[PDB]
């Protein structure tokens, strides 16, 4: 009994590659396309809710997740791996930050913590790397809006806009043409919806697309009043109805 | 049992080298070149980013150059995430020393402990080594300005000028050719940028593919200042030496 | 509060001659002002021609004697049935007693 | 233990420490040296609980000597005193704290200044022109408040000390059997033999 | 904990991990120790495909373990630091409990024991290091030189060398060192030591280090010229 | 073949080869014999020497006043197992004031050996044991094998060429089983049984080892001049 | 390829051990199906007792996890019981720690997480089972949530599992295309059971006696299984139609 | 391949070959059975007489757990003992916390979960026994059989080892011919017969028969060994039937 | 590869058997028991003439009444000696007496199979343990990395052992004097040694009840070598 796997399962080959990390990235390649775009007054992250059977209720499977009231995540690769990373990311925001400083962490620092967790699955004994890439969008008081990509190695990079998974080469090209430093949030939502049509096969409506924003504070989403300095979450998931409203004027 | 799947990361080859250390060095040799040059009045750190996209957020970015404390910085060649693990360790180590002795940590002492951590992964525990080489740039009141490198073997050495990552062979030859002991910081800045300019695998060296830092005696009398260059500052210093 | 010790009374006595030795003890056993038994032996043959008594708190006395008897048995097992000499018994018993230096056996022992 | 004093003058630190070691109604020894050299320009005197004092002193000595060899370099008096403070501040919250008070007198060769640190068993550190632990301080502080000058010579410092030892031999109820005096300056540590 | 028996026996009765550790020693820069009548000298090659080295700050090859004992080595540099630190800690601990600095034999026996332990513990590989340990026992004037190797065996030597091309320089010392008459001075002993290194080294430039250890904790490193004087002078005695 | 790397691996026919190899060290072991009547139980063991200059390795170990054993195979493994028995007999005495039933001794040994056949990293014991004792239900003989199988017998033998003694004892069954009230006659039959397993050689004075336990007889071991009576 | 023996990635980014655990899922050759009523959630699974020596009452792949949650397993019984014991313990602990009954979807997520761990940590094998959890949730209403050896899980309008799962799946999709709603529009659970059995019959093209099926029903505040008798009474009503 | 070299590895069909290899060790063992009866259960087993030298009656193989449960098994005997030791610890801990003796279904899952746990890791080997066990609790009699995979079910009657097929056929006849039930004293006799019938598939060495039972009316719901007159009476009824 | 505690198909432990090969490569050690004492002698075998041979320590004191010589991977022996010394002194502390030679040897041998996956491999050194005690007199034991130990009237271990042992088979009788045994050890050592036996490359020792365990100085052994050649010449 007990874990006798205390040695690394990821190691250097003679050419210098870390095979398991490369292979994890390959699993990310097969994954469904997701992307993020940074506007001047917001960030949008989106992906396709590709359902497994039509008997499945795909509203019960959220690919875009709130981490803090001002930070959201989306991924490409292995869904189950992502789900547990979200669980851990949410928790580490509290244990390693909020319980200490009385406030939620800034985006890059939370990203830093997730990256640490993913790096450890690349070196610790008896585990394989996480088979996902994350896009994390957030806002914080002193850095404003930001967007980060985190890969299976634990490496992360800040982006103006990017995409991952299946059709990411084509989608990165599309975004290069359309991105400028003057995009207003609504423009970035529209560009996100256009880019995502390229990679989607079947139905393309508000029930097959999942899309969230980091934008203005939402006092109506707070749940209480009377603390002037608490103004509400900047993270908002767009509804099925909200997505369709934007698809007609497309 | 599990023995079947153990790669044995900490054994000697029949020649008496450490496979995983050698293979980690092979990995590092494909990373963005980083250069350190030491002058009588300061130190330069210059490093080349890994083949950028136009959409990368260049100004809120950091991949190559990190601050360990106010008197010490490192340039990274290898796996970024591996490097962050070691950097946080090094930052904590520095603060423990300051807490214990009420004095900033001597550069070598910090370098030695990080190198000892790397060494441990090559001798026990059966884990893969960190795929990282560092260039350390720092100042203390015992040796003044100092440059060191460490690599996955946990071996460290001091330098007047050194490169790590891709094309260190070409870079070392060029540095050897033009380096002089009495050199100033501003000459060293130029030497670093020209060396990257000639060894780079890209067509031309632009501001957006670089990180750059100096450690000078460059404020008010006897006290040391670290300058991590903003993108615009790299753009200017690139013109100011006539590479663009 | 619980008191882990009691006092079972009695007294013991040992005298050595030129080619013999005696170890004597009364056979009464008491607590407070009551007699528990008029015949409860507290002097024992431990093997290898050694007799032993550990007089005071009987529960401690019995535990000690048992541990020493067992010590003799393992001495044979471990050292090719060699006879445990009286000097060697005494030194062994010192270590049995001193092992509980901070929670003593409440006995005066004679072999 | 009982009497340890320190005075920092222009160019040196002087430590005076009583020689008596007493248990019950017997003076067991009258030539005890209540001091350890931590490095060639740093000296530590100590008083407090029997056994604890020497064990702590020698433990610090071993650590500083180890540091010296490792770096081929001598820690500054300030650095050593901070190390010592931290050890005592840990100790005070242990299962059994070191009940030891210390004075650290060192010559800092980078600054060319003598330095005197007073640290109690709680890890309470202070840098002072003159210091004392125990009942001694109740006489010597006010005496030194009066007679001490910042610019005194080593020789004026020794006279100032004679004044202290005289008062203590007059008013203290115990016979502390005189003091061993040591000077710490740019040339290291030496002992005055007729005091 | 990671447990693997990495040092184990092969059918011929060899422990390959220990023997491959010796290969790492063979690849290391050369090191020599020669004892005189009244001193010991330690010399070390430093390879010269490294110019732009900063010599003020690069770890030197001879390490003081205590004020009266020194240790040099050939093999993995990172491995050697671990042994030196342990040896340094043990030296202070010995002073603390025995109230006397270590004998050279004692310190050697300790370092050797550490090396041996790493050849029969799970989860660790042997040290890729051999060492020369030299000095003088407290209050003694008889010089001391010992060698240790990855297996943990240690022994005393009149003079000895380790690392690359040590077979060439052991050859030299074997015909040039007279047991009956050891280099009766510092000057003579340093010379013989530099002569043996020149059999293997190149130009005696920034390529030879020398450290001299005399009794009562008298240990001094020579700098370039003082060495260079020996280099020049021997070469002039050579044209014959 | 591919399935004999460790004890934690079944072969495709359901065999455990590392256990089978442990069994093989028993087969290269010097011969020993056990047999009993209704009043006594006896061990006879042929001791092996290294050469003419050496001692003849002990094969008989006392476990308690009423119990002991003989070994064939790896001796250090017998020392480990006998030491465990000594402890178990001893625990029964100190805690329950009760001499350990030979049958429980058997079950305890089976269970101890079994653990080493189901977990990674350990190995099976490489020794077989014959256990005799006299308890509250009379005389007993037990055969222990490192597979964990323990078996109660009237008589048996283990080691090289133990097949001869075992056939002899199989024929002699009705004779020895009723050598009650007679120590020296149970022994002689045991010494006879062991003789059916000798080759190139016969029983000498520093070569033969006998033990007996029974109704009014502590487990005692005879070697040297005290076995001359029997050759 | 040792990347085929433990849960590390293959060069094409795949986990073979997880894929082979999916193949063990069908070892029992049983099909199961679950549908939602208005008021209830019904699950049915085939019951096959080959050996005459078996006590048929002890042969089951349906489990009462809590008062409110039922679980049916597709996969070998030892792994199925392992999953059931764990889910029972997890549901009890949740109730104790948080003061309310563990929701079906939350238990599904929790078991899905445990399965995810076996796909990432080498020393644990995946369980060769698929787990269908059912309840009438106090917030969400009739609920079906299903777990697999990859650690994937999702809610369903209805679902099916086993070797002939595709047949049953398309059968059910075709009904929901026609009906245009999310569930069986029926008041009584008896009729939702009748629907389930009826659509299993069309899709598999076989008839069932009372001992060929096994049925579990979830309502507000209880999950229960049916006896051979309650099933016969249900078979009888389908026949008279 | 090499999928079969390490316990807990799925082969590409979805099998754990090490467990299937453990089953081979079980099939190689002696025959053992259990018959569920009116108000109880009966267990019997074939003990090969290796030699004259085995002491008759004194190498017992059926094992009691708590006071109301019998266990018999075929395969590697030590593995069976290890499993019963665990069963005993599980029964003690149930009784300690809950006071009532452990119900048979409850007991069956404790063994099941433990056996199943030995198919989860490559650092242990699966159990090389199939185990037949059961007894009487507050809900009546129960009989169970448990495989190396950890698979178990409730049985009307059960058999394993070399003669499992012959015994299975024999058991099937009793289940068809007695749909109202078999009495405990009746079941003891049938058990003897079936062990004798099943000994056909193993007839090199002759054998010693061993029987045990729990019956609410005949043993007061406790496990006892069948010896003496009742044993010989059933040996004779078996002898009669092979002739 | 394969686990460190694996049996071969012949029922032997691979790792133990392999350590026995390493011992065969070791320098020669010989011991002879008499009624007047036990002699222990070894071949120093310096790997190079610059190595100072008196620093070669292959004979070692365990207690006043117990000595030990070694052959094989001799660095492996440090911890066995350390254990031996502690077991001897500890026994004297607990029992106020000398520890039996057999008991000491059994204790050392208890370390031996404490390897696996406790140390990572068996010891690669064999020991000759020699001493006196009041119960069994002068004794010589050969302790192996198998955990087995054997009492011997005389025994050789190391490279020249199969030759030396046959020689000891012929020369040993129950009445040898200590002096006869010293010469015999010297004689058999000169036979199997590569280099020419002298007082610098071989070493003698004995243990007598009266003076305990002593290592002979080089002057004293030189004489016994001189006395040995004169005996051989004179017939």
């Amino acid at each position: 009994m007990t874990d006798r796997y205390s040695f690394s399962l990821t190691t250097f080959s003679p050419s210098g590659k870390l095979g398991q990390i490369d292979y994890a990235l390959t699993a990310v390649k097969q994954g469904v396309t997701s992307l993020g775009i940074k506007a001047t007054n917001g960030v949008v992250i989106a992906t396709e809710k590709k359902s497994s059977s039509p008997l499945a209720m795909s509203e019960t499977l959220s690919k875009v997740s709130l981490l803090t009231p001002d930070i959201g995540a989306v991924y490409s690769g292995m869904g189950p791996d992502y789900r547990v990373l979200v669980d851990k990311s949410r928790k580490v925001a509290h244990t390693s930050y909020k319980r200490i400083y009385g406030e939620y962490p800034p985006t890059k620092l939370l990203v830093s913590e997730v990256a640490k967790i993913m790096q450890e699955a690349t070196q610790s004994g008896g585990v394989r790397p996480f088979g996902v890439s994350l896009l994390i969008a957030g806002h914080d008081e002193f850095n404003g809006f930001s967007l980060y990509q985190v890969d299976p190695s634990g490496s992360y990079f800040p982006w103006k806009a990017t995409a991952i998974g299946k059709g990411s080469v084509a989608a990165k090209t599309f975004l290069e043409k359309r991105w400028n430093d003057e995009l207003e949030l609504e423009d970035a939502i529209h560009i996100a919806l256009l880019t995502l049509k390229e990679s989607v096969e079947g139905e393309f409506n508000g029930d097959t697309i999942e899309l969230a924003i980091i934008g203005d504070e939402n006092p109506d989403l707070l749940g209480y009043t009377g603390i002037p300095t608490d103004k509400g979450p900047r993270f908002r998931k767009l509804t099925s109805q909200e997505i369709n409203d934007r698809l007609e004027a497309l | 049992g599990s023995r079947r799947y153990d790669s044995r990361t900490t054994i000697f080859s029949p020649e008496g080298r450490l496979y995983q250390v050698e293979y980690a060095l092979e990995s590092i040799s494909h990373a963005g070149t980083a250069i350190g040059i030491m002058a009588s009045d300061g130190i330069v750190l210059a490093a080349e980013r890994k083949v950028t996209s136009t959409l990368l957020e260049q100004d809120t970015s950091t991949e190559k150059l990190y601050k360990l404390n106010d008197k010490i910085a490192v340039a990274v060649a290898g796996l970024t995430a591996d490097a962050e693990i070691l950097i946080n360790t090094a930052r904590i180590h520095a603060q423990n020393y300051l807490k214990t002795y009420n004095e900033d940590i001597p550069v070598e002492i910090l370098v030695r402990r990080l190198s000892d951590i790397k060494q441990g992964y090559t001798q026990h525990g059966g884990l893969r080594p960190f795929g990282v080489s560092f260039i350390y740039a720092g100042y203390d009141d015992r040796y003044g300005y100092q440059l060191y490198t460490s690599n996955p073997s946990g071996n460290y050495t001091g330098w007047k000028a050194i490169s790590v990552g891709a094309n260190t062979s070409a870079a070392q030859t060029l540095l050897q050719m033009d380096y002089k002991d009495d050199m100033k910081v501003d000459d060293a800045i130029e030497l670093a940028l020209k060396t990257l300019s000639k060894t780079t695998d890209s067509s031309a060296l632009t501001y957006d593919r670089l990180e750059f830092a100096t450690i000078r005696k460059g404020a008010n009398d006897g006290e040391v200042y670290q300058k991590i260059f903003k993108p615009q500052e790299i753009k200017d210093i690139l013109v100011k030496t006539g590479i663009t | 509060q619980f008191n882990p010790y009691g006092d079972n009374g009695g007294t013991i006595l040992g005298i050595a001659g030129e080619d013999f030795a005696v170890l004597a003890g009364d056979t009464r056993n008491i607590t407070d002002y009551s007699i528990n038994s008029r015949y409860e032996p507290k002097v024992f043959d431990c093997g290898d021609n050694i007799v032993m008594s550990a007089n005071g708190f009987a529960a401690d006395g019995d535990a000690l004697v048992k541990r020493f008897k067992n010590s003799v048995k393992w001495y044979h097992f471990d050292h090719n049935d060699k006879k445990l000499s009286i000097n060697s018994a005494a030194r062994n018993i010192q270590h049995l007693l001193y092992g509980k230096r901070f929670f003593p056996y409440y006995v005066h022992t004679i072999i | 233990m009982d009497i340890i004093l320190g005075i920092r003058v222009q160019d040196s630190v002087i430590l005076a420490s009583s020689k008596a070691v007493t248990r019950g109604i017997s003076v067991l020894k009258d030539s005890d040296d209540k001091t350890r050299q931590l490095s060639p320009h740093t000296l530590m005197s100590f008083a407090g609980e029997a056994g604890d004092t020497v064990q702590f002193a020698e433990y610090i000595q071993a650590n500083i000597q180890l540091y010296s060899i490792r770096e081929d370099y001598e820690l500054s008096p300030q650095a050593v005193s901070s190390f010592v403070r931290q050890e005592l501040a840990k100790s005070i919250r242990s299962r059994r704290p070191y009940q030891v008070n210390v004075l650290i007198g060192g010559y800092d060769k980078k600054k060319n200044k003598p330095e005197l640190y007073q640290i109690d068993y709680l890890g309470t550190k202070v840098e002072l022109p003159y210091g004392a632990h125990g009942y001694s301080g109740f006489y010597t502080f006010s005496l030194l408040d009066h007679h001490y000058r910042p610019d005194m010579t080593t020789e004026e410092g020794l006279d100032l000390l004679k004044l202290c030892v005289q008062e203590l031999e007059k008013r203290m109820p115990m016979d502390f059997k005189g003091v061993i005096v040591k000077i710490v300056d740019k040339d290291g540590i030496r002992q005055v033999d007729d005091f | 904990g990671y447990d693997r028996a990495l040092s184990i026996f092969s059918p011929d009765g060899h422990i390959f991990q220990v023997e491959y550790a010796l290969e790492a020693v063979k690849r290391g820069t050369c090191a020599v120790g020669v004892k005189g009548k009244n001193c010991v000298v330690l010399g070390c090659e430093r390879r010269s495909t490294l110019k732009l080295q900063d010599t003020r700050i690069t770890p030197s090859k001879v390490s003081k373990i205590d004020s009266h004992v020194v240790l040099s080595f050939s093999g993995l540099n990172a491995d050697s630091r671990i042994l030196i630190e342990k040896a340094r800690v043990e030296a202070q601990s010995h002073r603390l409990t025995l109230e006397d600095p270590v004998t050279v034999e004692y310190l050697t026996r300790y370092v050797a024991g550490v090396q041996q332990r790493y050849t029969q513990s799970g989860g660790v590989r042997p040290f890729g290091v051999s060492t020369l340990i030299a000095g003088f026992d407290p209050r003694d004037d008889e010089p001391k030189l010992y060698q240790t190797e990855p297996s943990g065996i240690y022994s005393s030597w009149s003079a000895q060398t380790i690392g690359r091309n040590s077979k060439t320089v052991r050859e030299f010392l074997e015909k040039n060192y007279d047991r009956k008459e050891p280099p009766a001075t510092v000057e003579e002993c340093v010379k013989l030591t530099v002569r043996s290194l020149l059999e293997v080294v190149q130009t005696g430039a920034k390529n030879i280090e020398i450290t001299v250890v005399k009794p009562d904790s008298d240990i001094v490193a020579l700098s370039s010229e003082e060495i260079n004087q020996y280099v020049t002078q021997i070469e002039q005695e050579k044209q014959e | 073949n591919n399935y004999d790397g460790d004890t934690v691996t079944f072969s495709p026919t359901g065999r455990l080869f590392q256990v089978e190899y442990a069994l093989e060290a028993i087969k290269q072991g010097s011969v020993t014999v056990g047999l009993r009547s209704n009043t006594h139980a006896v061990l006879v063991a042929l001791k092996r020497n290294a050469d003419e200059l050496s001692s003849y390795q002990k094969k008989i170990i006392k476990c308690d006043e009423h119990m002991g054993l003989s070994l064939a195979g790896l001796a250090p493994d017998a020392r480990v197992l006998s030491n465990y028995l000594r402890q178990q007999c001893n625990y029964s005495s100190l805690v329950f004031n009760r001499k350990l039933a030979v049958e429980r001794a058997g079950h305890l040994l089976c269970d101890k050996a079994q653990k080493n056949t189901q977990s990674y990293g350990g190995r099976p014991y490489g020794v077989g044991l014959l256990i005799i004792g006299y308890d509250k239900s009379g005389a007993h003989l037990l055969e222990f094998q490192p597979s964990g199988n323990v078996t109660e017998l009237y008589g048996t033998a283990i080691g090289a060429r133990s097949q001869g003694a075992k056939t002899y004892l199989e024929r002699t069954l009705d004779t020895f089983i009723k050598i009650d009230g007679n120590p020296d006659e149970l022994i002689k039959a045991g010494v006879e049984a062991i003789s059916q397993s000798l080759r190139d050689e016969s029983l000498t004075v520093d070569n033969l080892s006998i033990a007996i336990v029974g109704k009014d007889t502590p487990f005692t071991i005879y070697d040297g001049e005290a076995v001359a009576k029997y050759i | 390829g040792y990347d085929r023996h433990i849960t590390i990635f293959s060069p094409e980014g795949r986990l073979y051990q997880v894929e082979y655990a999916f193949k063990a899922t069908n070892q029992t050759n049983i099909n199961s199906l679950a549908v939602r009523g208005k008021d209830c959630t019904v699950v049915i699974s085939q019951k096959k007792v080959p050996d005459k020596l078996l006590d048929p009452t002890t042969v089951s792949y349906i489990f009462c996890i809590s008062r409110t949650i039922g679980m049916v397993v597709n996969g070998p019984i030892p792994d199925a019981r392992n999953a059931a014991l764990r889910a029972k313990a997890e549901a009890a602990e949740f109730r104790y720690k948080y003061g309310y009954d563990m929701p079906c979807d939350v238990l599904a997520k929790r078991m899905a997480n445990l399965s995810q761990i076996y796909t990432q940590r080498a020393y644990m094998r995946p369980l060769g089972v698929i787990l269908t959890f059912v309840s009438v949730d106090e917030e969400l209403g009739p609920s079906i949530y299903k777990t697999d050896p990859a650690g994937y899980y999702v809610g369903y309008k209805a679902t099916a599992t086993g070797p002939k799962q595709q047949e049953i799946t398309t059968n059910l999709e075709n009904h929901f295309k026609k009906s245009k709603i999310d569930h069986i529009n029926e008041e009584s659970w008896e009729k939702v059971v009748e629907f389930a059995i009826t659509h299993m019959i069309d899709a598999l093209g076989t008839e069932f006696s009372k001992n060929d099926l096994e049925v579990g029903v979830a309502t507000k505040d209880k999950f229960f299984t049916l006896s051979a008798e309650n099933i016969e009474e249900r078979l009888v009503a389908i026949a008279e139609q | 391949t090499g999928y079969d070299l390490s316990n807990s590895v799925f082969s590409p069909d979805g099998r754990n070959f090490q467990v299937e290899y453990a089953v081979k060790a079980v099939e190689n063992g002696t025959t053992s059975i259990g018959i569920k009866c009116n108000d109880g259960v009966v267990f019997a087993v074939e003990k090969l007489i290796t030699s004259k030298l085995l002491v008759p009656q004194k190498n017992v193989k059926i094992q009691v757990v708590d006071r109301h449960i019998g266990c018999v098994y075929s395969g590697l005997i030590p593995d069976g003992r290890h499993l019963v030791n665990r069963g005993r610890e599980e029964a003690a801990s149930f009784k300690k916390l809950y006071k009532t003796p452990i119900p048979i279904p409850a007991f069956a899952d404790r063994l099941g979960q433990y056996v199943q746990a030995h198919t989860l890791y490559n650092s242990v080997r699966p159990f090389g026994v199939s185990t037949i066990f059961g007894g009487v609790d507050k809900n009546g009699a129960h009989l169970y059989m448990l495989e190396p995979s950890g698979s178990y079910w409730g049985y009307k009657g059960a058999a394993t080892g070399k003669g499992r097929q012959s015994a299975k056929a024999e058991l099937e006849k009793l289940v068809d011919h007695h749909p109202e039930g078999l009495s405990a004293r009746e079941a003891v006799k049938q058990a003897a017969k079936i062990i004798y019938l099943a000994h056909e598939d193993n007839k090199e060495k002759d054998f010693e028969l061993e029987i045990s039972w729990c019956s609410l009316s005949e043993t007061n719901g406790l496990h006892k060994f069948v010896k003496g007159d009742l044993l010989q009476e059933a040996i004779d009824f078996a002898q009669k039937e092979i002739n | 590869d394969r686990g460190v505690s694996t049996f071969s198909p012949e029922g032997r432990l691979f790792q133990v058997e392999y350590s026995l090969e390493a011992i065969k490569l070791g320098s020669t050690a010989i011991g002879i028991a008499t009624k007047e004492g036990v002699v222990l002698g070894v071949e120093k075998r310096a790997t190079s003439p610059l190595l100072e041979s008196d620093s070669i320590e292959k004979i070692v004191e365990i207690d006043r009444h117990i000595g030990c010589a070694m052959s094989g991977l001799t660095a492996d022996a440090r911890s066995m000696i350390e254990h031996a010394r502690t077991a001897a002194v500890t026994h004297n502390l607990y029992y106020d007496e000398d520890i039996n030679v057999e008991s000491l040897t059994q204790s050392v041998c208890d370390l031996a199979l404490r390897f696996g996956e406790l140390m990572s491999r068996p010891f690669g050194v064999a020991l000759l343990i020699a001493g006196h005690d009041a119960d069994d007199g002068y004794q010589l034991f050969h302790a192996e990395p198998s955990g087995t130990f054997y009492r011997y009237n005389a025994k050789a271990i190391g490279s020249g052992s199969e030759g030396a042992q046959a020689e000891l088979l012929n020369e040993w009788h129950s009445s040898l004097t200590l002096k006869e045994a010293e010469l015999l050890v010297l004689k058999i050592l000169k036979q199997v040694m590569e280099e020419k036996l002298d007082e610098n490359n071989a070493q003698l020792s004995c243990i007598t009840k009266q003076d305990g365990f002593k290592i002979y100085d080089n002057e004293k052994t030189a004489e016994l070598i001189k006395e040995l050649k004169e005996k051989e010449a004179a017939e």
